[PDB]
């Protein structure tokens, strides 16, 4: 009965920065920085990790991003019997998005299913919103991109 | 080589020297002061409202440090990250290295049935209160509420950027009366309701309010209630109550707590005497420019309502704007003492310099506490001190002009050298015990544990004595040169007809009042003066001593004035927040002392005392040790013995944080082993652990928790602390209390002293890796206000001794010291006791004023004590006469000085402007009658004559 997201769709139907989306960004966190420390490592075994870094920093990310990422690995088993959450960006120190990005402040996560069966994407999103990220957008057909709230 | 003889001969023959060398030191202080030291920073005014060093403020400094600490790779942390990292390393090399094969339309409620969220504190609100005194629920007043927001905060120009929204066509509605009304009836808003629909909801809330009061209502039942097509099920409640979560919302957030009362208004519709509006724009900075622009300079009303109350998360942000703003009345109190000291001294180049010597005894404080002290920290109200310095910087110009008068008619054949010499034998002496007694009385506020009460009474100790070494130094080579050639360099027509005439009118008028009137009112009546100036200190003594008394702090230190109280943000603090049920909730009715206990970090603070940015360091015990067997079996007996004693709350539900090694042992004994991944672990491993397995499997169990369950360890959590590479560092373990939370001095000492004594007891049995564990709780305020009794009687008792022992120098006789410090006790006693008639409580600035009170009062009697023993006549009523006339001038424009500058700060915004201008009113008037009545009257009853009382060299 769910209906999977359109191509460039995301669902709160305004910017990422907006108070009913993710809200203001904050700024930049590096390993220097004093919030570093309020970032967690994720070691939920429902989750596939693809780190090109082989930094671990995609398993970085704020307690409510880990909060509502634990919430959609539960829901893609559940949808698909065999199939994981798969994660390609948690927190970025590549520098690799844009000027300006939640992945600097790991708000934010890139993500497909294990399978990297991209007819799934679609409906991957809608159990994004599901589980309850703050905002949700089908970014590209390499992945859906998700964020949350600044705790 | 001709330098002067003496000092006197100094400021008699090269007084252009000394203004040179005053000029050029004031422009170097000033100069230095202005370049080499940060700036003030006045972006939060409780900076510095806290104790340091004491026992309470050192834990609380050493928890909060291991707060700022605890995190991913930080000093401390809550999981074994290492072990974390090295067992995900390993999966990814058993699996994932070969399973990872490759590589704007306003709200429509009829379209959009709901609100964005529910009402919360993170939201922007403003109060409403009816304008007629009416009860605001009418649908005049409804619309009211509604015109006001959409006319004052959504019509801003930065509105649409701050605005909540689900897309970007629209904001978010604001929560409000008539928004509640438009979806209970269908209409599309506020502005569309009729009073069938305000009749309806009240008829709606009459009907539900019962459920409320009973706690049956809550928040939930709506979600699933909103999911299903058919009915609800969720609740025993009525079915309509619930229709979308509005009566609960209308009831715990948009009304006073007394609209509708459990004795419900059956008879009449019910007083709504307050309502509440909140706006879907978060609080803080952002609101600024709402504020400023539609609101600070409004009349607050539409004639149908008034807003009473905003809170915008911006006190603190307009409080720097508006301390640097009220400046201004400083500046206009400056002007009137120049007024006055003009028409007293006949000059106006005596007073435009002594003037110039005031403002740069500030100035070169400023230099010497930022540069030579070095005080990191500068209080907001060390800017206080400029009304202080403009009050009572006059008052030994007014004396050393009239001991300078008196010596020039006294020898009139005098040389210049001789004048000044016997000026300032006359004059000086008098002059600094009056300085010095007010200036020890700031000092003797540095005993304080308290950072800002430290920093005041250094500022403005230093700026008085300062202004005394002007007074001695400055203004003497000013009255020679005035002398010297000012008495030749004297609308032009009038001033022989008007001024000067004038003049000489006030003059003779002012004079035949202090030698004739006041003698003769003095004298006649010294028995009704005796009789009223001692009932006046026992009413006095029996309001601060007796009943009332003075009472501690009443409000947490978030909430403190820092405004008049009729501001709209004070009123929201003081008087609106206690009326809401969403907001007495947060007080923490309910809540229970949290018992805190922390092993493995030493309870001290390493930072600057004076500087409140300054914490230390976080000190890890390397003498700790919780992984011994030892350790083990004695950490265990410790909980189960707090756990039967009187102040421990049993609750039926377990908490599995509060004593993690219980947690662990049962972890553990379920351990049933069948293969050798768990060997250690095992079920059958008795509990006093060998070493090694219990720093194992430890990390174990925290790890399986993390893994199995949606539940998170913060750094407020109890349990282990390791550090960075994974070993246990420290230990917290947390009890609930029987004791609850309050603002209340002698309850929360009782709780302190009762629960430290059995912890710092039991400790003492403890094996020597747990001997030096200690205690902590939610007792800042406390600490607080333990701090506000302690250093105002220590700095008050200090302030007494330097008064009295002065006294006794200042007149060699016991008999005139004795009436003077009854005199000064009268005066501090009526002083004190008419604060507390008028309301205040033992903050922190009014602590400072109780010891500054003191060191006030001794001017006015020291002066009249050393006219009485300077008199030529054998008789007391002579001595009293001479006394009388001799000072009462200048003690008179001392006096109306310090009353003026106080006066003047009346019109203020910033609280501390019009407190201390309260109390320097207050304590002149008490004071002066004090010394000129009572002191007076004691010395023509019987004050000394002869060699009586005398005290020998
Ligand atoms: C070392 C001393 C350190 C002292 C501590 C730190 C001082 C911080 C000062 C801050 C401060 C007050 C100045 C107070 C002067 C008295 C100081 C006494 C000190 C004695 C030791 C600087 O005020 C500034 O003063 C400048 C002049 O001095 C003035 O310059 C201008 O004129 C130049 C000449 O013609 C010219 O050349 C230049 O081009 C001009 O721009 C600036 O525009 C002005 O903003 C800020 O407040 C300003 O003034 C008012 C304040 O209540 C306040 O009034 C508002 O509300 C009133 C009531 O509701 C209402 O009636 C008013 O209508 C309304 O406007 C202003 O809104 C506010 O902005
Ligand atoms: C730094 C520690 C922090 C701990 C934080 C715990 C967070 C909560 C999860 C604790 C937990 C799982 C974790 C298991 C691994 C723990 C390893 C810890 C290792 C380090 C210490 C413990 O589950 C464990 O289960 C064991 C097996 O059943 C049991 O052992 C026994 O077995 C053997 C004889 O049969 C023998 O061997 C052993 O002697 C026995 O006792 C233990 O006693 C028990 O603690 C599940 O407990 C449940 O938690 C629920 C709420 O999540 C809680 O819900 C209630 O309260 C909520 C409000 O609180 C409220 O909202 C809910 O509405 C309300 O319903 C339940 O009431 C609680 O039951
Ligand atoms: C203003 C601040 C920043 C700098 C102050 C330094 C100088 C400008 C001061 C220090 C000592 C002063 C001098 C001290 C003594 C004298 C002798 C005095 O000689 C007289 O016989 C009086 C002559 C007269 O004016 O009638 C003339 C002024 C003069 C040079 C003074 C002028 C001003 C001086 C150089
Ligand atoms: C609303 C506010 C801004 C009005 C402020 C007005 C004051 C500046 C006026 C009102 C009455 C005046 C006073 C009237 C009489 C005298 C006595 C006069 O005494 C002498 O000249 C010395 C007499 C002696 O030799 O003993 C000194 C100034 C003083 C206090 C005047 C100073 C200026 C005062 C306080
Ligand atoms: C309130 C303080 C901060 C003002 C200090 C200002 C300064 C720049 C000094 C430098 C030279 C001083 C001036 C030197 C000479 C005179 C002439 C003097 O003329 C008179 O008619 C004196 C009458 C008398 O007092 O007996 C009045 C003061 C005045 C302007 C002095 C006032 C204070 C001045 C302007
Ligand atoms: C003249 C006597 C009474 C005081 C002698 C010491 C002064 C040289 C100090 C004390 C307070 C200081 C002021 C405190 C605050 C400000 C506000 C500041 O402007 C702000 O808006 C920024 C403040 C901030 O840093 O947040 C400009 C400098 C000023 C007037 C400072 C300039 C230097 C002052 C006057
Ligand atoms: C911050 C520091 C640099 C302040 C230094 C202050 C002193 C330079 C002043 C303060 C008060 C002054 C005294 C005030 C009164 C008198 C009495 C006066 O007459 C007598 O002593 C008469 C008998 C005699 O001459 O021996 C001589 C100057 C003297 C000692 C003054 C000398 C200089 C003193 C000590
Ligand atoms: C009212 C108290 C609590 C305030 C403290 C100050 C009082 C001690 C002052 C304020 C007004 C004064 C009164 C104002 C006027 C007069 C007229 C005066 O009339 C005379 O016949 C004597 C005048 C003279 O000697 O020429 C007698 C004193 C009296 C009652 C004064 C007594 C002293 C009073 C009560
Ligand atoms: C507020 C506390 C610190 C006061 C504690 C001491 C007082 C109770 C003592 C100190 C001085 C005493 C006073 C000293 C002088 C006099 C004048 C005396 O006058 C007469 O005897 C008038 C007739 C005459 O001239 O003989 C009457 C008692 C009285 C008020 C005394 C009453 C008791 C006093 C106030
Ligand atoms: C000695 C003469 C010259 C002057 C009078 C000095 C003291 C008797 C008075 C003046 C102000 C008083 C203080 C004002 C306020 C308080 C707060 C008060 O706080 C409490 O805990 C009261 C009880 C409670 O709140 O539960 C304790 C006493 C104390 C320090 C008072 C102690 C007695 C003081 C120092
Ligand atoms: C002559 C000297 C010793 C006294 C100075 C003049 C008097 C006229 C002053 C001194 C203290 C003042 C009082 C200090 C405190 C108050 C309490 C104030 O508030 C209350 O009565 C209500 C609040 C409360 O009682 O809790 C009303 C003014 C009043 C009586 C003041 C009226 C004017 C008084 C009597
Ligand atoms: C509580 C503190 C702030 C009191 C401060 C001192 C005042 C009580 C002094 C300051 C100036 C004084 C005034 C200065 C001049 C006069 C004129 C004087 O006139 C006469 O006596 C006329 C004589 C004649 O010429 O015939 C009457 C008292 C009065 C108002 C004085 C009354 C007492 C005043 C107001
Ligand atoms: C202020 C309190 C807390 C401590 C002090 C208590 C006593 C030591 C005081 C209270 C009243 C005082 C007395 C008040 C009045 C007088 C009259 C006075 O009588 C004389 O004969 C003066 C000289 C003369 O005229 O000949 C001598 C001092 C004496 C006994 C005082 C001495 C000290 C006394 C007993
Ligand atoms: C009780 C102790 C702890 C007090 C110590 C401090 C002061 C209060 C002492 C130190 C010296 C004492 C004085 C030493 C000598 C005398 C002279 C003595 O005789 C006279 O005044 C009469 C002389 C005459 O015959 O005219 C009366 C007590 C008095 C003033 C003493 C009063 C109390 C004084 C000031
Ligand atoms: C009657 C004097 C009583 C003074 C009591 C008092 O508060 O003293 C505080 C000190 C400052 O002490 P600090 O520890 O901050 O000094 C650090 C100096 N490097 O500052 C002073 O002692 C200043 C004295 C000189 C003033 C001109
Ligand atoms: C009000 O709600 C009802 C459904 O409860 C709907 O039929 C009606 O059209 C709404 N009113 C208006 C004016 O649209
Ligand atoms: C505020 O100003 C308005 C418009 O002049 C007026 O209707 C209202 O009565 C005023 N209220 C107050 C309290 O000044
Ligand atoms: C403990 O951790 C620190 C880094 O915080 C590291 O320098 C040290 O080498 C570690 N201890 C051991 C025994 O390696
Ligand atoms: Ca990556
Ligand atoms: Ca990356
Ligand atoms: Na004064
Ligand atoms: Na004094």
């Amino acid at each position: 009965k769910l209906t999977p997201l359109a191509y460039k769709q995301f669902i709160p139907n305004v910017a990422e920065k907006t108070l009913g989306a993710s809200g203001r960004y904050e700024g930049k966190i590096t390993r220097n920085s004093e919030r570093f420390k309020e970032l967690t490592p994720n070691y939920n075994p429902d989750i596939i990790f693809k780190d090109e870094e082989n930094t671990g920093a995609d398993r970085l990310m704020t307690q409510r991003c880990k909060d509502k990422l634990n919430a959609l690995a539960i829901s893609v088993m559940n949808q698909w019997p065999g199939v994981k959450l798969r994660v390609t960006e948690g927190w970025d120190e590549d520098g690799h998005h844009s000027e300006e990005s939640l992945h600097y402040e790991g708000r934010a996560v890139d993500i497909t299913t294990s399978d990297r069966d991209r007819s799934k994407y679609g409906m991957l999103a809608r159990l994004a919103v599901e589980a309850g990220f703050d905002w949700v957008y089908y970014e590209s057909k390499a992945h859906i991109h998700c964020s949350v709230k600044a705790e | 080589f001709k330098f002067p003889r003496s000092y006197a001969a100094l400021l008699a023959d090269w007084p252009v020297v000394v203004l040179g060398m005053c000029t050029l030191l004031i422009v170097v202080c000033a100069l230095v002061g202005v370049l080499v030291p940060e700036l003030p920073d006045f972006s939060d005014p409780l900076l510095g409202f806290e104790p340091r060093g004491t026992t309470i403020g050192q834990r609380l400094v050493t928890w909060n440090n291991m707060m700022r600490n605890t995190g991913y790779k930080a000093t401390l942390a809550n999981y074994p990250y290492k072990y974390a990292e090295e067992q995900a390393r390993s999966h990814r090399d058993d699996r994932w290295s070969d399973d990872h094969h490759e590589r704007e339309v306003d709200w429509n409620f009829q379209k959009d049935s709901f609100f964005c969220d529910v009402p919360s504190d993170g939201y922007s609100r403003v109060v409403f209160a009816s304008a007629g005194g009416e009860t605001l629920w009418n649908l005049p007043a409804i619309k009211s509420m509604c015109d006001v927001d959409n006319s004052r905060i959504r019509s801003h120009p930065q509105f649409s950027d701050l605005c909540q929204r689900t897309t970007a066509v629209s904001c978010c509605p604001s929560w409000t009366l008539g928004n509640y009304i438009a979806i209970l009836n269908n209409r599309s808003s506020c502005q569309k309701i009729v009073e069938r629909d305000v009749s309806h909801t009240l008829k709606l809330l009459r009907t539900c309010a019962k459920h409320y009061q009973n706690g049956t209502l809550g928040p939930d039942c709506w979600d699933k209630a909103a999911r299903r097509k058919d009915q609800l099920k969720c609740t025993n409640v009525p079915r309509k109550c619930t229709k979308y979560n509005a009566v609960y919302q209308i009831l715990h957030y948009l009304v006073d707590k007394d609209f509708m009362t459990p004795k419900t208004a059956d008879y009449a519709v019910p007083a709504l005497k307050y309502s509440m509006l909140f706006s879907p724009t978060e609080k803080g900075e952002s609101m600024m420019n709402i504020y400023l622009d539609n609101f600070e300079n409004w009349n607050s009303s539409d004639g149908i309502t008034t807003v009473t109350g905003i809170e915008f998360g911006i006190k603190h942000s307009l409080f720097q704007d508006y301390l640097l703003m009220d400046t201004v009345y400083p500046a206009i109190a400056i002007a009137i003492v120049l007024l006055i000291m003009c028409v007293y001294t006949k000059s106006m180049f005596i007073t435009l310099m002594t003037m110039f010597a005031i403002i740069s005894s500030l100035i070169v404080s400023y230099f010497l506490y930022r540069v030579v002290f070095n005080f990191e920290f500068f209080p907001f109200m060390n800017l206080t001190a400029l009304i202080i310095l403009v009050g009572i910087g006059a008052d030994d110009a007014f004396v050393l002009c009239d001991v300078w008068n008196y010596t020039k008619f006294d020898k009139p054949r005098a040389e210049t050298s001789e004048a000044v010499s016997v000026t300032l034998q006359h004059a000086a002496l008098s002059m600094f015990v009056t300085s010095f007694t007010t200036a020890a009385a700031f000092y003797a506020n540095y005993v304080s544990n308290i950072t800002a009460i430290r920093c005041f009474g250094v500022y403005a100790g230093t700026a008085i004595l300062v202004n005394y070494v002007l007074m001695v130094t400055w203004l003497p080579a000013v009255i020679v040169l005035h002398e010297r050639y000012l008495l030749n360099i004297f609308c032009w027509a009038v001033l022989c007809q008007k001024c000067r005439r004038v003049l000489f009118a006030v003059s003779e008028a002012s004079r035949i009042f202090f030698e004739k009137v006041l003698p003769c009112i003095v004298i006649k009546f010294r028995y009704l003066w005796l009789i009223w100036f001692l009932a006046l200190t026992v009413g006095g003594a029996y309001i601060v001593c007796v009943n009332p008394k003075m009472k501690l702090p009443s409000l947490e230190l978030s909430e403190f004035q820092v405004f008049r109280s009729s501001h709209p943000f004070e009123r929201y603090d003081a008087e609106f927040k206690k009326l809401f049920m969403f907001e007495r909730v947060h007080h923490g009715e309910e809540l229970h002392m949290p018992i805190t206990v922390i092993w493995g970090v030493s309870p001290e603070d390493s930072g600057d005392p004076l500087n409140p940015k300054s914490k230390g360091e976080l000190t890890l015990d390397s003498t700790f040790n919780i992984a011994s067997p030892a350790s083990q079996a004695w950490i265990l007996h410790f909980c189960q013995k707090l756990r039967n004693q009187t102040f421990f709350h049993q609750t039926e539900q377990q908490d599995f944080t509060s004593c993690f090694i219980e947690t662990f042992k049962q972890w553990m004994e379920n351990q049933d082993c069948d293969e050798p991944a768990l060997y250690p672990c095992c079920s059958h491993c008795s509990f006093p652990y060998k070493q090694e397995v219990f720093e194992l499997c430890i990390k174990k169990a925290i790890m399986e928790l993390d893994r199995s369950t949606g539940y998170h360890l913060n750094n407020k959590t109890p349990g282990p602390r390791f550090d960075i590479n994974d070993t246990i560092r420290a230990v917290v373990l947390e009890f609930q209390s029987t004791f609850l939370f309050t603002l209340a001095y002698e309850k929360m000492q009782q709780f302190y002293k009762e629960v430290d004594s059995w912890i710092s007891h039991e400790l003492s049995s403890a094996p020597e890796g747990l001997s030096r564990g200690w205690f902590v709780s939610n007792l800042e305020f406390y600490d607080l206000q333990d701090s506000l009794s302690d250093g105002t009687l220590i700095a008050m008792g200090l302030s007494v001794a330097v008064a009295f022992s002065v006294m006794l120098l200042t007149t060699w006789n016991i008999i005139i010291s004795l009436y003077a410090i009854v005199s000064i006790a009268g005066t501090i006693f009526v002083t004190v006791g008419s604060l507390v008639l008028l309301g205040w409580e033992l903050n922190v600035l009014e602590s400072v004023t109780i010891s500054v009170a003191v060191g006030l009062s001794v001017d006015f009697a020291v002066h009249y004590g050393v006219a009485y023993r300077l008199a030529p006549d054998p008789d007391r009523e002579g001595k009293v006469i001479f006394s009388l006339s001799r000072m009462g001038s200048a003690i008179a424009m001392a006096a109306l000085t310090t009353f003026v500058a106080g006066a003047m700060m009346m019109p203020s915004t910033v609280l501390a402007y019009t407190q201390l201008g309260t109390f320097m009113m207050l304590v002149m008037c008490v004071s002066w009658a004090f010394a000129t009545f009572f002191f007076q009257c004691l010395c023509r009853c019987l004050g000394p004559q002869g060699t009586c009382g005398q005290i020998p060299f």
